[PDB]
């Protein structure tokens, strides 16, 4: 037994989606503050990150 | 052992033993019907069996295998009713072929009736002595035009379940609607889509963030928000 | 395990927050969700302390960067010494301005640094939010210590 009216009830939404767009995919961001220092140590040029 | 009376048990040892007569109750109040009493035989009277000061009216039923154990698969008796005139048909027509519906069988000896079904009027008379059991109807297996087979099972049978019932999803709940999580008890805000209206018989959650957000029981959410634990 | 037999503590820094399963459950609280970041680069001067208000809805928690352009400390000679600079970060509460936290650094360096304190906005309603220096400026071009 098998009714016809299915494919309208079929062609219904999902629950909505709630935007869930690209946008950022677990790519981490850029590393702020990079600050790089220069000292003269042991009579030495030395160079930190 | 068994809730078996003393005198029914004695009146169970004698050589002459008495008429054997089974009665059904089909209890469809659990699924939204009626409460439906049958039995295989009438009295010397030709009238419906009276038991308890109930009466069980005459109907062609047979129940068939009934085989309690332990090991191996369940228990599946099967309950034969006739279906001329299209009785059974228009019950089955209306509660979904009758699935999900009780089947009471109470056995009882003759020389406990009712007086009211012997001419003489019977002095043994005890409307506490029977023997009960209670099944569910799991199919209708064949409804012809005249018959019906019916297959029983026990309540407490597993089938198909599984025992950890908690799931783990995103975005999506996993409980019922103003049950007992969602502790919601305002007026109607939302719908299946997410539609704002004020109207009751309408209000059903889209089980989604937001739904939530626009019930504003966001804190009690089942959809953990991890998401983006497989990608990395 | 993070403690022994007897009881004296086996790791650094180590903060555990357990909730059993139970209904109206209050919600974990040490870690946030989302964070919204505004950046406005000024400097703080002793004469001119400077102020903040903070007008939003949702308030949890806040947390403030600040830094220091130097610290080193030349002599006449050369050698190289660290110094210490003093600062006091105040909110408001009930129309007083106590003061809300102090942070003081101590270390020898010369490049631009910035460090974070974060705190718990109990008061609610838009207000106002300031820090002050307690060292006094530099006279010479000898301290460099600015924040
Ligand atoms: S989603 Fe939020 S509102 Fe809809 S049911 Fe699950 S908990 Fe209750």
């Amino acid at each position: 037994h098998v009714p016809e009216k299915e494919a309208i009830v079929d062609n219904g939404a999902h629950f909505d989606g709630e935007q869930s767009g690209t946008v950022n995919g677990v790519t981490p961001p850029a590393v702020q503050h990079l600050t790089a220092e220069v000292t003269a140590d042991s009579g030495e040029y030395q160079v930190l990150a | 052992m068994q809730d078996i009376r003393q005198e029914t048990l004695n009146e169970c040892t004698r050589a002459e033993q008495s008429a054997s007569v089974v009665l059904w109750e089909i209890d469809l109040t659990e699924v939204g019907g009626e409460r439906y009493f049958f039995c295989n035989e009438q009295n010397e009277k030709g009238e419906p069996v009276t038991w308890q000061g109930r009466q069980y009216q005459p109907y062609p039923i047979q129940g068939s295998g009934f085989e309690l154990n332990g090991k191996g698969t369940s228990t599946r008796p099967t309950l034969t009713v006739s279906n001329l005139y299209g009785m059974v048909t228009g019950m089955a027509e209306d509660m979904q072929s009758l699935v999900g519906g009780t089947v009471v069988r109470r056995k009882v000896y003759a020389r406990f009736l009712d007086a009211v079904n012997f001419v003489n009027g019977n002095s043994y008379a005890d409307p506490e002595q029977e023997v009960i059991s209670r099944w569910r109807i799991e199919q209708c297996s064949e409804l012809s035009a005249v018959s019906a087979s019916f297959v029983l099972s026990t309540p407490t049978e597993t089938d198909g379940a599984v025992f950890p019932g908690r799931i783990m999803l995103a975005n999506t709940c996993t409980w019922t609607y103003r049950g007992d999580e969602c502790g919601y008890s305002g007026p109607a805000v939302a719908d299946e889509y997410d539609q704002p209206t004020s109207d009751i018989t309408k209000d059903k959650c889209s089980k989604c963030l937001s739904g939530c957000k626009f019930r504003n029981n966001v804190g009690n959410f089942g959809g953990f928000l991890s998401i983006n634990k497989l990608s990395q | 395990p993070v403690l022994d037999t007897e009881g004296n503590t086996n790791i650094s820094g180590v903060t555990v927050v357990f909730r059993a399963g139970e209904q109206e459950q209050t919600p974990p609280e040490g870690f946030e969700s989302s964070g919204s970041e505004t950046v406005l680069g000024t400097e703080v001067k002793y004469d001119t302390p400077i102020t903040r208000t903070i007008t939003s809805a949702n308030i949890d928690r806040l947390r403030f960067t600040f830094g220091v352009q130097a610290l080193v400390e030349t002599t006449s000679k050369g050698d190289r010494n660290p110094s210490e600079v003093r600062l006091l970060v105040q909110i408001q509460r009930n129309g007083g301005w106590v003061t809300e936290k102090d942070i003081t650094i101590k270390g020898k360096t010369t490049s631009q640094y910035l460090a974070s304190v974060v705190m718990g906005n109990l008061p609610p309603r838009p207000f106002n939010i300031r820090m002050r220096r307690m060292t006094p400026d530099s006279t010479t071009d000898q301290l460099q210590n600015k924040t």
